[PDB]
C-alpha cells in the first residue's frame, strides 16, 4: 500500500545513487573500440532538492576501477582496466 | 522537527541606528522564510516573505537577507513604533507545515525621562465592601527600571503590594507604572498617613506622594 | 477589504468542549485556506489545525490530533474549530490567519482567549481613582474578576489622548484586578463629564462609573 | 581493489533499477501546482544490451501509490496520492522506427 | 593474399615440451590477433588460446593455463604456442586462425599434428601393389610407421586423376599402416612410368618406389 | 560454461534437397555466432558470422538464421561439394572468448552405384622381408555399407585384414575401399588360390576376383 510523504522526501533527496553510465559518455575520443558491457554502475548525484533555483552537485569524488572488455574489430579484443569517476558525497547549490 | 533559533533574544537600540535580528535553520529550508511583527495585545503582522521580498505596504527600512540557512531580518532605521517582537518562520512542509522562532523583543532606548507621580486613596464605595487600595500612579518615565516602596505611617511595606507596568509607548518610547497597596478597612482605618516613595534615575530627589484620611 | 473575525473563546472546565468560529470577509473562502495558530501566555507561537476546504484536507498538529476537528461552511464563508477534551496547557490565545504564497499567513484574526481552569466566574467591581490637586491624573480600578480580558474605554471611545489601560495583575486570591488611569487639564475638571466604560463579556457585566471630584 | 568483468557485466545488463523520476515528466499536465518533492524514487528499465541494433524495454508493468504533497500558490496545499508507472521486468528489443 | 602457416609439431613423451609457430603473411600481424584451436582425433573444436600482440594481452583456456605461454614476434610477423608438460588428452591437431569481426575466424592455419605417446619413432616400408590383367588399377602399400601422418603423391604431383590414398589403419603391433591406390588404362602401361612418392616428415624418411607390372 | 548443442549428429539428404542444421546454445549469446565447414582432413572454412551474414566468397545457398537461442545453418540447395562436417560457434565473451558444437556429419544420397572390383598380390619386393599383404580394391561404388570377404582355397577368414575407406567424393558422391589381407610368407607360401568376394547392393551377383601364384 502506500508510501508516507516523510518516506518519499527522504528517498527522493539529493544523495548519491546507483546510476547506470553509458561509457561512450564518458570516453568519447575512444570510438575505434566496442565496450562490452557498453555501460557500468557508477555511483552519481542524483535527486531533488526541491527548488527551480537549485542544482543537486558532487562534492568529494573518487575513482573505481572496472575490468572491461574492449573490441576492435577486424583486429583483436581484451579485458582492460577502465576507470571511471564516481560521487561520494553530494549538496544542494545554486544554478 | 526542523528548529528555528532566533538571535539576540531581547534587543534595545536607539532612535535611527541598524537592528539586526538572525535566525538560525537547522537544516537547508530553501529561501522559504517570512518575518512578523506582533506588537503587544495585537496579532502579527507579515513583514517580509520568501526571505528577502517585501510584503504591500511594509515601510521599506524592514528587509530580509539570506546566507545559505542563515535568515537576517533587519531594521535599517529603527524607530520608535518599531518597538514589538520580532517573529522568523520556515515553511517547507516537512511533518509541520510550519515552525516559529522564539522571539526577539525589541526595545527603544531614548533619553532619560522621570515621571509625573499620583496617588489615589481608596474609593468611599470601595470602603463599604470591606477592602482598601491605594494606588501610587508613575506616569510617562524612561527607563523602565523603577522602584516604587509604600510608607504607612513611615513603616515600609512587605509582599501586600503589587505592581503593573505598562508596555513601551509607540510615540514617545516612555513607560508608566502602577503600584497597588491591598489592605482591610480594619487594617486601613487603623493608620492616618499614607504614602509612595518614588526612586528614579530621572529625578534627582526621590520625591513622596502622601495624603491623610 | 480583507479580515478575519474569530469568535467563541472562553472559561472551561478541563475535559470541557469549546468551539471557535472564524468569520472570513473579503475574499473567497471557498478558493483559499485557512490556519489556527495558538499563543499561550508569554510564549511564542505553535501551529494548531489547517484546513483547505476546496480538497477537502485538514491536517493537526500532534498535541492536538484526535481531540480537536476543523471544518468549514463554504456557505457561510466560515472556518470552525471544535476543540474537545481541553487541558490546562490548551489555554492560549487562538487566531485563525489565511494562507499566503507556498506558506506563510498574511491576514490574522484579533485572536480569540480560550481559559481552561476550573474556577468560577466573577465579574469585577468598579471603583473610581478620584484626581486631587497643572496636569490632572484620574481613573478606574477594576478588582477582583475573572477570568481574562477585561476592555476598558473612556466616555464610549471618545477620549484616547493620555489614557493607560495597565495590565492586569492576578492577585492572591487567584482573581484579576487591573487600573486605567488618565491625564487631563487641571481646568477642564468640573467641566468636562469623564465616565470610564468597563466591559467583561465572560459575565455580561457592563459598567458605566462616572469619575468627579469628591466634594472635599 | 578492481571490479571484476563478470560483475560489472552482470550488474549493467538490462534489468529494472531504482531511478530518480522528475514527477513533470510524468505529470505534464498538471502545471499549476508545485510538486513536493519534486521527483519520486521509481523502478525503470535501465542498462545496457551491449548492442547498437537493440533497446532495454519493460515487459510487465505494475502501479506505486505515493503521498505527495502539491503546493497551489496563494490558494492551498494537501498531501494528494499519487500513481506512478512502475517497471516490474525488462527484457532487450529491436529498435522500433 | 592471406595465409597462416604452421609448423613445429611431432612426437613427445608425456611430460615434454613442444614449440608451434604460426607465420603469418599479407596482413600487419602487429595490427590484429591470434587465436590457437585445436582438434583432437575424431573429435570436434576446443579453444586453447588467444594473443592480441598490440595490447601484450594473453589469455588461455583452463585446461591449458599454466602449462601453455603464447607469444608473438611482431618483426618475424609469428605467432608461438609453447607448450610445456604435454599429456596424453594433449594430443590433438593444432590450428591458429585469425579473428574476425567481434569474434570468429576468417583464415585458418592448415594445422600441425602434435601426438603425445611415449612409443619410438618407426620409418615406413613401402611395397608395390602390381596391376594384373579395360580399367588397370595399381598403388603403394606404406607399411608398419609411426606415428601419423605420412604425405604420399604419385609423379611428383603430375597425377591426380583416380587416385584413392586411404586413411591410415591402426594395427595390433601399434603401428599404422596404409595403401595408397590409382587407377589408369590398360594401354598406357609399359609406356607410362608410375612412381609413388612416400615422404614421412618425423623419421625424414623420403622414398621413391617405382610400381610397373612384374614379369609374369 | 556456454553449451552450443548440435541437431542432428549425422545426415544425409539427396542433391537440391533443403538441409537444416541447427544450434541451440544454453544462455542468450546475442547475435553472436558462426557457421564453418570442415571438409575432411582440411581446416575449417568460414561460412556465417553474427548468425546471419554471408562471408565473402561464400554461395548463396548457405544461409544464416536466428530464433532468440536457436541459430540454424539452412544449405537451400544442397550439392555434392557440400557433404562436410558443419560446425556452429558461439562467442561473446562470458569466461572464455567463445565456444564450438560436437559437429553435424553431412553425407550425400545419390543412386545406387556398383564396385569395380580389382586384386592384388603381394609384392616379390614385399616377401624379401617376411610378409605377404594381398588387396582387395573396391572403386567408386554407393552406398558406403559394403562386405568384403577373403577366401583362401575356399576358406573364409577371421580378424587378419583390415578395411579403409575413401571419405565420400565430393564430384559424383561415390566411395571406394580397401581390404587389406595381411599373411606370413611360410603362410601364404602354403595356398595356392587367394579370393575376395565382394557383396554389394549394387550388382545383382555376389562377384569374385581371384588369382593363382
Amino acid at each position: 500500500e502506500v508510501v508516507k510523504f516523510m518516506d518519499v522526501y527522504q528517498r527522493s533527496y539529493c544523495h548519491p545513487i546507483e546510476t547506470l553510465v553509458d561509457i561512450f559518455q564518458e570516453y568519447p575520443d575512444e570510438i575505434e573500440y566496442i565496450f562490452k558491457p557498453s555501460c557500468v554502475p557508477l555511483m552519481r548525484c542524483g535527486g531533488c532538492c526541491n527548488d527551480e533555483g537549485l542544482e543537486c552537485v558532487p562534492t568529494e569524488e573518487s575513482n573505481i576501477t572496472m575490468q572491461i572488455m574492449r573490441i576492435k574489430p577486424h583486429q583483436g579484443q581484451h579485458i582492460g582496466e577502465m576507470s571511471f569517476l564516481q560521487h561520494n558525497k553530494c549538496e544542494c547549490r545554486p544554478k | 522537527d526542523i528548529q528555528m533559533t532566533q538571535s539576540p533574544s531581547s534587543l534595545s537600540a536607539s532612535v535611527g541606528d541598524r537592528v539586526t535580528i538572525t535566525c538560525r535553520a537547522s537544516q537547508s529550508v530553501s529561501s522559504a522564510v517570512a518575518w512578523y511583527q506582533q506588537k503587544p495585545g495585537k496579532a502579527p503582522k507579515l513583514l517580509i516573505y520568501s526571505a528577502s521580498s517585501l510584503y504591500s505596504g511594509v515601510p521599506s527600512r524592514f528587509s530580509g537577507s539570506r546566507s545559505g540557512t542563515d535568515f537576517t531580518l533587519t531594521i535599517s532605521s529603527l524607530q520608535p513604533e518599531d518597538f514589538a517582537t520580532y517573529y522568523c518562520q520556515q515553511y517547507s512542509y516537512y511533518y509541520y507545515p510550519f515552525t516559529f522562532g522564539q522571539g526577539t523583543k525589541v526595545e527603544i532606548k531614548r533619553t532619560v525621562a522621570a515621571p509625573s507621580v499620583f496617588i489615589f486613596p481608596p474609593s468611599d464605595e470601595q470602603l463599604k465592601s470591606g477592602t482598601a487600595s491605594v494606588v501610587c500612579l508613575l506616569n510617562n518615565f524612561y527607563p523602565r527600571e523603577a522602584k516604587v516602596q509604600w510608607k504607612v505611617d513611615n513603616a515600609l511595606q512587605s509582599g501586600n503590594s503589587q505592581e503593573s507596568v505598562t508596555e513601551q509607548d509607540s510615540k514617545d518610547s516612555t513607560y508608566s507604572l502602577s503600584s497597588t497597596l491591598t489592605l482591610s478597612k480594619a487594617d486601613y482605618e487603623k493608620h492616618k498617613v499614607y504614602a509612595c516613595e518614588v526612586t528614579h534615575q530621572g529625578l534627582s530627589s526621590p520625591v513622596t506622594k502622601s495624603f491623610n484620611r | 477589504e480583507v479580515q478575519l473575525v474569530e469568535s467563541g473563546g472562553g472559561l472551561v472546565q478541563p475535559g470541557g468542549s469549546l468551539r471557535l468560529s472564524c468569520a472570513a470577509s473579503g475574499f473567497n473562502f471557498s478558493s483559499s485556506s485557512i490556519h489556527w495558530v495558538r499563543q499561550a501566555p508569554g510564549k511564542g507561537l505553535e501551529w494548531v489545525a489547517y484546513i483547505y476546504p476546496s480538497y477537502s484536507y485538514t491536517s493537526y498538529a500532534d498535541s492536538v490530533k484526535g481531540r480537536f476537528t476543523i471544518s468549514a461552511d463554504t456557505s457561510k464563508n466560515t472556518a470552525y474549530l471544535q476543540m474537545n477534551s481541553l487541558r490546562a496547557e490548551d489555554t492560549a490565545v487562538y487566531y485563525c490567519a489565511r494562507y499566503y504564497g507556498t506558506g506563510a499567513m498574511d491576514y490574522w484574526g484579533q485572536g480569540t482567549l480560550v481559559t481552561v481552569s476550573s474556577a468560577s466566574t466573577k465579574g469585577p467591581s468598579v471603583f473610581p481613582l478620584a484626581p486631587s490637586s497643572g496636569t490632572a491624573a484620574l481613573g478606574c480600578l477594576v478588582k477582583d474578576y475573572f477570568p481574562e480580558p477585561v476592555t476598558v474605554s473612556w466616555n464610549s471611545g471618545a477620549l484616547t489622548s493620555g489614557v493607560h489601560t495597565f495590565p492586569a495583575v492576578l492577585q492572591s486570591s487567584g482573581l484579576y484586578s487591573l487600573s486605567s488611569v488618565v491625564t487631563v487639564p487641571s481646568s477642564s475638571l468640573g467641566t468636562q463629564t469623564y465616565i470610564c466604560n468597563v466591559n467583561h463579556k465572560p459575565s455580561n457585566t457592563k459598567v458605566d462609573k462616572k469619575v468627579e471630584p469628591k466634594s472635599c
